[PDB]
């Protein structure tokens, strides 16, 4: 008799995790781990110039050991089989402003996406929810704050300047059990201007995590 | 002035000791190195004789002779090469990091069909890993016969030889160390020969003191001949078979064979063989992965198939012989392992092509598949990039088939014009699933299903999410969609109401045993059945995973799918129960019956039974009631 | 004595360059895609640079023909001098396209090795031992 | 003829290219070798200053600094070591196979506590793997400052003091190749030195451009990073075990591997024999999720030589079943090859392994005293223990004492087999056990009914791996282990009751025969056994082959469809409980009419339910349930 091994693949989609997860106030410490699991993965992905602005909650795998695994790196190599008919039209509360502005992929883009996801994790519910890209920003701005056409990116398809200025809403108080340091990291990730955001490495190495 | 210039120096006194202590790991390779050099010299002759045939007057035979001498504890190697001149001995042999093979090859830039090895110029000194002292005697056509003697003590001596004459070439005398006498053993010698010199172009002989104990010329020492070096279009099947048998030692020949060669920065030739039978230790965890070997200029380098090929293809036997690789100072190791990965990729492509053409040969494909389908399925599990190609090779039993398997594409060609998915069922046996209640309605709808009876199919089907644009669906899971006649649908809704409170009652009875109780037309001859939620393990998956010795039990918290009780409204039992609920929903005997039905269904649906003893105890009680015992 | 020719081999399915938080089942495929896109863009660049070079080459060639004609023309030497300057500009443009092409050659030299550049399918022959 | 004497020669022009091009495969050794040399020079000072304090008049601080310069594409290694003279640059640095470490090897007769790293006189030239040009500036106290310079073009030069104050050690200037710019990256540097300079006695720092807030102070952050942290973890095994406490020792563990919790248990191991070495073995408090992911290359036990990372081949260093122990093995007496990437004479490691295993077992024995933490240990790695027992037959003598099981007398408390033995009845000459799917299954099995009635204790086993363990462990403390699921369960009992059983056998003799006929090709032999109490019968396994549980595991887990073995191993019999009311009735029914099909069908029913209770899957579960449904319909009047 000989010995041989075979192993099962994990299909525990983040979305499923969140469906199995408890009500608003998801253990911040658990999330801190999951955050740094995600961000560590990003550092690898940034080192390898991995482009995937299309990464959404459902492209995040949460394993039985609490490990965040990332998959599906952009439309270029995903959905080669049956897919959603509204992959973009669907509420893009998990897509960076830069996606909504029709620009490109970047470290801040990626982190903006997951930033909302991190808040979703705490709430067990989507951080933002708009209709069009401009409307989606109209919901985003309510948390992060908004300025006139003097703090907007060059490559913008949306009517920049036609977005009535407003203040932020302390992420700490908005998102359940969001410890101030995490609120700062998140707010930085959520900040509209991509150059006012925090890199995956910086956030990963932050004492909060 | 402000700067002084010096040439680099080298303390040979220590350099030499590095060469014979730190440069090499294995020591038996000393034969490899000596033989290698011998074959180079034989090639030198060959080339030279092309321009001047009279150079062969002093010997027309090209070979290598190995003659052990236990009486002296030495080993004599006779190389019938060109030989070296006095100058060559003191300029080449006695010089570290320099070889006349390279220089000869530089002369050969004029054009030649010569394949020589030896770009380092140090291998000779490896002789001192084993031998205490080495003596080299040689006779060049343009010079006298000389003896070269050294114990690697920083110096060497040369004197014209006397006595036995050398026509040409050179002899190497290995004054073997006292603790290295194991290399005087026939077996040990042959071991090394087979290890590194099976494909040396020239005949190598081994002389043994045997019947009359005289040196017997073992001419067959390396009788194995290279095949990939020959023109593929001129090679017969009989020849491929002979090679295969020689390579693998399998008395039965191969199923299929394929040539493969590439040109450019990477250049090599290769033979891959598909065996007719799988080996009994095919999946042994600790089995040395040496099915395909790597050679450079027909010299064995390594056989690390762990990197060279995919594990799911680790049954194909073969030889890869490259022309020019970046080998380490120790030829046992290759630098830039990414090269091997490149080679791998090319191998895989051709193996898959072979499989495709093998599939064209149905009669032999089925033989192949029978023996190695597990590997193909493994590939589906392991390889995310060639999965699609591999899926074309899959074959299963289906409802309209007999004992003949069929592809998914063939299934697709038989799909109904309104069929959007591939129906299948997994289990322990063909008969088991053939008699499953889950496929009865499906058969009533005129649909065909795919039968999956190997435990590994659970891993395979996990990855087979879509095939040729068609989705896949298990009849064992909730949400099975079969043709819905609007008239029927109305009747089903009426039935749902009819048995609504009944289902509620059953749920109250089995609140902690079943997640949901409902009716379903997926059933025909069964009163009920347990199904599995689309999320989590199936009955089959669960059973299999709970048989895994090294499984982490806590993973069940993410995999324990919910159970639902399907009810079939058309049974007298179900109708009776409805009527009994109406008569008295609190009737104990009825409740007991409900529980019985559940456990019966649960068990027969392929799920783990919580307590076989209790279940059977109830049965025994019923038996006793039938017997009138008590 | 020099194996530097193999110091830059890019393998898209290199399983020794992975990460605990990344699913390589799709990562490897991402790499493949990226490589393809890089080859595409590279090729387009080269072709466009070559096109521009040839266009300016032909333009200055026709101007050079015309320079000879203007030289011959009775008083066309005034226009000749104007055209000479324009022709020189066309030649300089051609040159700069060629310089860019020289940079493309440098890019080719700097290009990582892969299964599409290391070798070609020199030979393939299958055979099934049927009978 | 006349014997001519010659000295060996060397073609340096080619040799040099061999050193660079063929001796190394991993260019990461670039920094390793450079750092190693720096540490040797620092040791040279340590000794000289130890014996003569005035040696530090031109500098006391000993350290290794790395300064990258992206704007030049160059690297600077600052060695505060003893430095070299002009003569040394010419003699030592400019000569292949030449090293001054051997000068100290011989000179340091008094310096027995000094240990230099390596001795080949070649590694220096490995700088050219990634560097186009190397410049070495140095000033030994007994000479002036000189600048050695070469691009490895067959020659080298030496220049006079250029004014850049270097009064001690040396500045190694590395002009990097166009395609080696990755080594100018912080990350990459850290990756390399982390794996090679981890345990350098002297502190290694980096001087990096500090990532900072724009200098608009309004805000501003520091301009440069001093990465001393590279050597925050010091060697522990080098100190005296008796003087080592957890307050520091535990910090080592969490630094050894990224685990923010103290270890479960450890064992310091000192070897003063030929293979002198010291080792720290660690047991994690929790098993890793990838513990059995054997596709992954091992790296738990790392091998260091003179505190320098060499190998991590656990495949040789330890046995597979101990592949959870993490640790460090450090020897200064090993014969590494020219690349220093592989130890020569693997037989050395074989010896080392055996010594390690011995102490691992000793640690486990030590843990056995701490019941609380032992429990924790056992539970976390019980599979590994069991794997060892299966594979490592040599050490079963020790591994089998580490086993712990739940029994019929201990209940919820898990106990030792030795404790079982100490409490065995004077007639209890064997260990009784049962394997199955779960605790409550076997705890309510018919197999253990009589056993409990006889006052015997039953060892409960539930894992697939337990099913493997019993295939290897045959005896313990001189007594054999007996499965209660096999035929012939000779429990200690009153001979008169055995006589009653023989009388019962006669009584139900015809019944058994009939049942056998009924169950022809279903069961191998129908008989009677008093191991049963509440059940009318039981399917049992033979004395050999696979058990119901073993088949459950092998048929599902094995990737090899060994139908030949399945065939051979598929054995089973039927035992009858002569006291059961149904059985009594069946006898009476057989006597009334052995051809009564209804009775025959009842027997079949009982058989199939017996298979169920014994863990045997039915060949057609659907037909079983069909019969049940028929009986239901009967009761319902359908
Ligand atoms: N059978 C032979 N006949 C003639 N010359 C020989 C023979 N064997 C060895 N030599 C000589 O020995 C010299 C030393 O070369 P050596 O074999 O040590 O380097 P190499 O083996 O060619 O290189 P490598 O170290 O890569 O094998 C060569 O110059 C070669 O001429
Ligand atoms: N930073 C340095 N400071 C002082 N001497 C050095 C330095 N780097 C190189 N050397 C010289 O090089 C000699 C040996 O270095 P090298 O590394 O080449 O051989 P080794 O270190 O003895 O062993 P290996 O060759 O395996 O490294 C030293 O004895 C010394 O003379
Ligand atoms: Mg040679
Ligand atoms: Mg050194």
């Amino acid at each position: 008799i000989k010995v041989t091994l075979v192993f099962e693949h994990v299909d525990q989609d983040l979305r499923t995790y969140l469906d199995k997860a408890p009500p608003p106030g998801l253990p911040a410490e658990t999330i801190k781990d999951l955050m740094r699991q995600f961000l560590r993965g990003l550092d690898f992905l940034h080192a390898n110039c991995i482009v995937h602005r299309d990464l959404k909650p459902e492209n995040i795998l949460v394993t039985s050991g609490g490990t965040v695994k990332l998959a599906d790196f952009g439309l270029a190599r995903i959905y080669s089989y049956q897919m959603a008919l509204t992959p973009v039209v669907v509420t893009l509360w998990y897509r960076a402003p830069e996606v909504l502005l029709q620009s490109t992929y970047a470290t801040p883009v990626d982190m903006w996406s997951v930033g909302c996801i991190f808040a979703e994790m705490f709430r067990r519910k989507p951080l933002f929810c708009g209709n069009s890209e401009a409307d989606q920003l109209g919901k985003i701005f309510d948390l992060i704050g908004l300025p006139p056409e003097d703090d907007w990116p060059r490559d913008v398809s949306l009517p920049r300047g036609a977005f009535p200025p407003r203040g932020p809403r302390p992420v700490q108080s908005v998102v359940p059990e969001m410890e101030e340091s995490g609120a700062q990291l998140l707010l930085e990730m959520l900040t509209f201007n991509p150059h006012k955001r925090i890199s995956a490495f910086r956030a990963l190495q932050h004492s909060y995590l | 002035e402000e700067v002084e210039t010096f040439a680099f120096q080298a303390e040979i006194a220590q350099l030499m000791s590095l060469i014979i202590n730190t440069f090499y790991s294995n020591k038996e390779i000393f034969l490899r190195e000596l033989i290698s050099n011998a074959s180079d010299a034989l090639d030198k002759i060959r080339y030279e004789s092309l321009t001047d045939p009279s150079k062969l007057d002093s010997g027309k035979e090209l070979k290598i002779d190995i003659i052990p001498n236990p009486q002296e504890r030495t080993l004599t190697l006779v190389d019938t090469g060109i030989g070296m001149t006095k100058a060559d001995l003191i300029n080449n042999l006695g010089t570290i990091a320099k070889s006349g093979t390279k220089a000869f090859m530089e002369a050969l830039q004029a054009g030649a069909d010569i394949s020589m090895i030896g770009q380092f110029g140090v291998g000779f000194y490896s002789a001192y890993l084993v031998a205490e002292k080495v003596v080299v005697i040689t006779k060049h056509n343009d010079d006298e016969q000389y003896a070269w003697e050294s114990s690697a003590g920083g110096s060497f001596t040369v004197r014209a030889d006397h006595g036995e004459p050398i026509g040409r070439g050179t002899k190497v005398i290995l004054h073997l160390k006292e603790d290295q006498t194991e290399y005087l053993e026939e077996r040990r010698v042959k071991e090394v020969v087979k290890k590194h010199s099976q494909f040396i172009g020239y005949p190598i002989t081994l002389y043994l003191e045997k019947e009359k104990e005289k040196y017997i010329d073992q001419e067959e020492l390396n009788k194995t001949k290279p095949i990939w070096t020959r023109n593929p279009d001129d090679i017969t099947q009989e020849e491929y078979g002979e090679f295969y048998k020689s390579l693998t030692n399998d008395w039965e020949d191969h199923l299929a064979v394929k040539h493969f060669s590439v040109e450019g920065q990477l250049e090599f030739r290769a033979l891959l063989f598909i065996p007719r039978r799988a080996p009994f230790d095919l999946f042994e965890n600790k089995k040395k992965k040496n099915n395909i070997k790597l050679y450079v200029r027909r010299v064995f380098i390594m056989d690390s198939c762990d990197e060279l090929i995919p594990e799911y293809l680790n049954f194909i036997r073969g030889v890869v012989d490259s022309e020019d690789l970046p080998l380490n100072i120790s030829r046992e190791m290759l630098q830039q392992s990414k090269i091997l990965k490149v080679i791998r990729k090319n191998i895989v492509k051709k193996c898959l092509e072979l499989f495709s053409e093998l599939a064209e040969d149905k009669e032999n494909y089925k033989k192949f598949y029978e023996a190695f389908s597990k590997n193909l399925k493994l590939g589906i599990h392991e390889d995310s990039t060639n999965r699609r190609r591999l899926s074309e090779l899959l074959r299963y039993h289906t409802s309209q088939s007999g004992d003949e398997m069929t592809s998914l594409s063939e299934y697709v060609s038989r799909m109904k014009e309104t069929q959007k998915s591939i129906y299948y069922i997994t289990g322990e046996s063909k008969e088991q699933v053939a008699n499953s209640a889950f496929v009865e309605r499906v058969r009533k709808r005129g649909f065909e299903v795919v039968y999956m009876t190997e435990p590994i199919d659970e891993y395979c089907v996990q990855q087979l999410k879509e095939f040729d644009g068609k989705s896949l669906v298990s009849v064992t899971k909730e949400g099975l969609e079969l043709p819905e006649d609007e008239e029927e649908k109305k009747k089903m809704e009426e039935s749902k109401a009819k048995f609504e409170n009944l289902c509620k009652l059953m749920k109250e009875i089995l609140d902690k045993k079943v997640e949901k109780v409902t009716i379903s037309n997926r059933l025909v001859s069964s009163p009920c059945c347990i199904v599995t939620s689309t999320y989590g393990w199936t009955a089959n998956m669960e059973r299999i995973m709970k048989a895994q010795a090294l499984r982490d039990n806590s993973t069940m918290g993410y995999m324990m799918a919910k159970k639902h009780l399907e009810i079939n409204p058309d049974h007298p039992i179900v109708e009776t129960l409805r009527q009994k609920a109406e008569a008295d929903k609190n009737d104990k005997a009825v409740k007991d019956l409900v529980v019985l039905l559940f456990e019966t269904a649960l068990l027969s649906s392929g799920f783990s039974l919580e307590d076989p003893q209790t279940h059977s105890n109830r049965i025994y009680r019923m038996i006793k009631l039938g017997l009138g015992i008590d | 004595v020099d194996y530097s020719v193999w110091d830059h081999i890019e393998v898209s399915d290199d399983e020794d360059e992975t990460h605990p938080n990344i699913d390589t089942a799709s990562l490897f495929r991402w790499r493949h895609q990226a490589r393809v896109e890089r080859m595409e863009q590279f090729q387009k660049e080269k072709e466009e640079l070559d096109r521009g070079c040839r266009e300016c080459k032909r333009k200055v060639a026709e101007c050079q023909r015309k320079l000879k004609e203007l030289e011959v023309a009775e008083g066309g030497k005034a226009e000749l001098e104007r055209l000479q300057a324009e022709a020189q500009q066309l030649r300089k443009e051609e040159r700069s396209w060629e310089q860019k092409l020289e940079e493309m050659r440098k890019k080719e030299k700097s290009m990582p090795w892969n299964v599409d550049t290391l070798s070609k399918d020199g030979f393939s022959k299958s055979m099934v031992n049927t009978k």
